[PDB]
């Protein structure tokens, strides 16, 4: 019962900048941890970070340490990807997912449908 | 008139 | 041309368990073969190459193995994101692929649920008559859907269309419609839709009589 | 850093042309042979035609052999199909694909398949013109009851192209929808019926209504959905 819309993606130069968006619909997501995920062409998906609930804190993948930022609107049901330093290694789509384990375990039921993001030229 | 040629640099 | 046959068409599997693909060609290959993976609405992906080279990004629990005609992908513990249709693919004389075999995921019987539907006033009154019967929530996919009209077998006025396993329960739905002209629509009475499945003890049908829905 | 992003797709009647673009970025395009590949609906991997990384030697399958023309521009990192006189039966899916040139420091060498894929371009070769669906109900009665479920629905028949999207009740209706797959009719327009199972005991209180939206016709369908006697 649950639907997440991703925005954000697009074309950016090497050492620039984007922010990736995650809006849920039919469930307040207050209460639950949101991660993003990669997957670059002909691989499996990979961890990039979670923001669990507020103060609760994120994690992050050694791969995008010091780049790249989660952060929460609770009132706009929104989480966010902030990338900083981009580089075309990190060319993929991006996914977002809640984990309904309010607990952190990672039951993964519900995922966004992918944004591209390219880093060229 | 050989298809399966390395189509590639090398 | 090379012909590649793989066998099984589907493999109905859980996370966990060794899955074993064939892939036969219709004359040597030598090792000039590739295994891939589908997704419903993805691009295919590269997993092997050269008969048993596993391509890069790819997790080692796929190997291949074989030369000559008879070829295997192995999987030695599925999991979720490997549910997919598996495609091989030879390059040893132009450029053929096998037509898929299908890993699907296995749960337990569920007959489905049988619900027929008149065709409404409205499309009548423009000329036509569809009737649809829905198979709602399934498992496994075999099922055998049969238009009776007055009592009589149809066959060559119908089309089928199937869901794709849901997300949530791993259940199939299926709709077959059957389509008349008016005119014939109101020549007949009883119009039925008989569905066996290995889940019913007996064939389900469900039927209506023309002008008392 | 490898992407093959395809464009160009789209309707074309028979016997008509359209070009393919597939543009790459994140590799050394000009030193890769590339091929074209394809897909029918429902359909398994056709391989369509190859062409070497510097454009001097192009092979074709049979099928499409004197109508297509495979060609790159290695300054522009873009390869192209060119496909002329085209016929129902080349509807596909169509993917470039890279030439998996594959070495190591052994100098073992290797070829011939397809390792990086573009995303697809849909060609739908059709003599159809363009037509919003006709929305029918699929009324409930006894005859869709079982237990105490009762399914009900909408029939969306005759419609070119694809898709055509089905919402229920403005959306506020999700849990027990299945919309099936169109299936193309002998007429060549499509239909498919979107269903939603429902507790019987709400038959007589709820109103229950399709949303159908067919964007290339502009075509916006309200149905409402209202129970028979069967």
């Amino acid at each position: 019962x649950v639907q997440l819309x991703x925005s954000g993606g697009g074309x950016v130069q090497x050492g620039x900048s984007l922010x990736l968006s995650c809006x849920a619909x039919x469930x307040x997501x207050x209460x639950x941890x949101x991660x993003w995920x990669r997957q670059x062409p002909g691989x499996x998906r990979e961890x990039v970070x979670x923001x669990x609930x507020x103060x609760x804190x994120x994690x992050x993948x050694d791969s995008x340490x010091g780049r790249f930022t989660x952060s929460x609107d609770x009132x706009x049901x929104x989480x966010x990807l902030q990338x900083x330093x981009l580089x075309x290694x990190d060319x993929a789509x991006y996914y977002c997912x809640x984990x309904x384990x309010x607990x952190x375990x990672x039951x993964x039921x519900x995922w966004g449908x992918g944004t591209x993001v390219t880093v060229s030229s | 008139v050989d298809p399966n040629a390395n189509p590639n640099v090398d | 041309e090379i012909v590649l046959t793989q066998s099984p068409a589907t493999l109905s599997l859980s996370p966990g368990e060794r899955a074993t693909l064939s892939c036969r060609a219709s004359q040597s290959v030598s090792s000039y073969l590739a295994w891939y993976q589908q997704k419903p609405g993805q691009a295919p992906r590269l997993l092997i190459f050269d008969a048993s080279i596993r391509a890069t990004g790819i997790p080692a629990r796929f190997s291949g193995s074989g030369s000559g005609t008879d070829f295997t992908l192995t999987i030695s513990s599925l999991e979720p994101e490997d549910f997919a249709v598996y495609y091989c693919q030879q390059r040893s004389n132009w450029y053929t692929f096998g037509q898929g075999t299908k890993l699907e995921i296995k749960r337990t019987v569920a007959a489905p649920s049988v619900f027929i539907f008149p065709p409404s006033d409205e499309q009548l009154k423009s000329g036509t008559a569809s009737v649809v019967c829905l198979l709602n929530n399934f498992y496994p996919r075999e099922a055998k859907v049969q238009w009776k009209v007055d009592n009589a077998l149809q066959s060559g006025n119908s089309q089928e269309s199937v869901t794709e396993q849901d997300s949530k329960d791993s259940t199939y739905s299926l709709s077959s419609t059957l389509t008349l002209s008016k005119a014939d629509y109101e020549k007949h009475k009883v119009y039925a839709c008989e569905v066996t499945h290995q889940g019913l003890s007996s064939p389900v049908t469900k039927s209506f009589n023309r002008g008392e829905c | 850093q490898v992407q093959l992003v395809e464009s160009g797709g789209g309707v074309v009647q028979p016997g008509r042309s359209l070009r393919l673009s597939c543009a790459a970025s994140g590799f050394t395009f000009s030193i890769y042979g590339m091929h074209w590949v394809r897909q029918a609906p429902g359909k398994g991997l056709e391989w369509v035609a190859l062409i070497w990384y510097d454009g001097t030697n192009k092979y074709y399958t049979d099928s499409v052999k004197g109508r297509f023309t495979i060609s790159r521009d290695n300054s522009k990192n873009t390869l192209f199909l060119q496909m002329n006189s085209v016929r129902a039966e080349d509807t596909a899916v169509y993917y470039c694909a890279r030439d998996a040139h594959y070495s190591d420091s052994s100098g073992y060498s290797s070829w011939g398949y397809f390792d990086y894929w573009g995303q697809g371009s849909l060609v739908t070769v059709s003599s159809a013109s363009t037509k919003g669906p006709s929305v029918f109900p699929l009324a409930p009665s006894s005859k869709s009851t079982s237990g105490g479920t009762a399914a009900l629905g909408c029939l969306v028949k005759d419609y070119f192209p694809e898709p055509v999207t089905v919402s229920w009740n403005s959306g506020a209706l999700t849990s027990g929808v299945h919309t099936f797959p169109a299936v193309l009719q002998s007429s060549g327009l499509y239909s498919l019926s979107s269903v939603v199972t429902v507790p019987s005991s709400s038959l007589g209180t709820q109103t229950y209504i399709c949303n159908v939206n067919h964007k290339p016709s502009n075509t916006k369908v309200d149905k409402k959905v209202e129970p028979k006697s069967c």
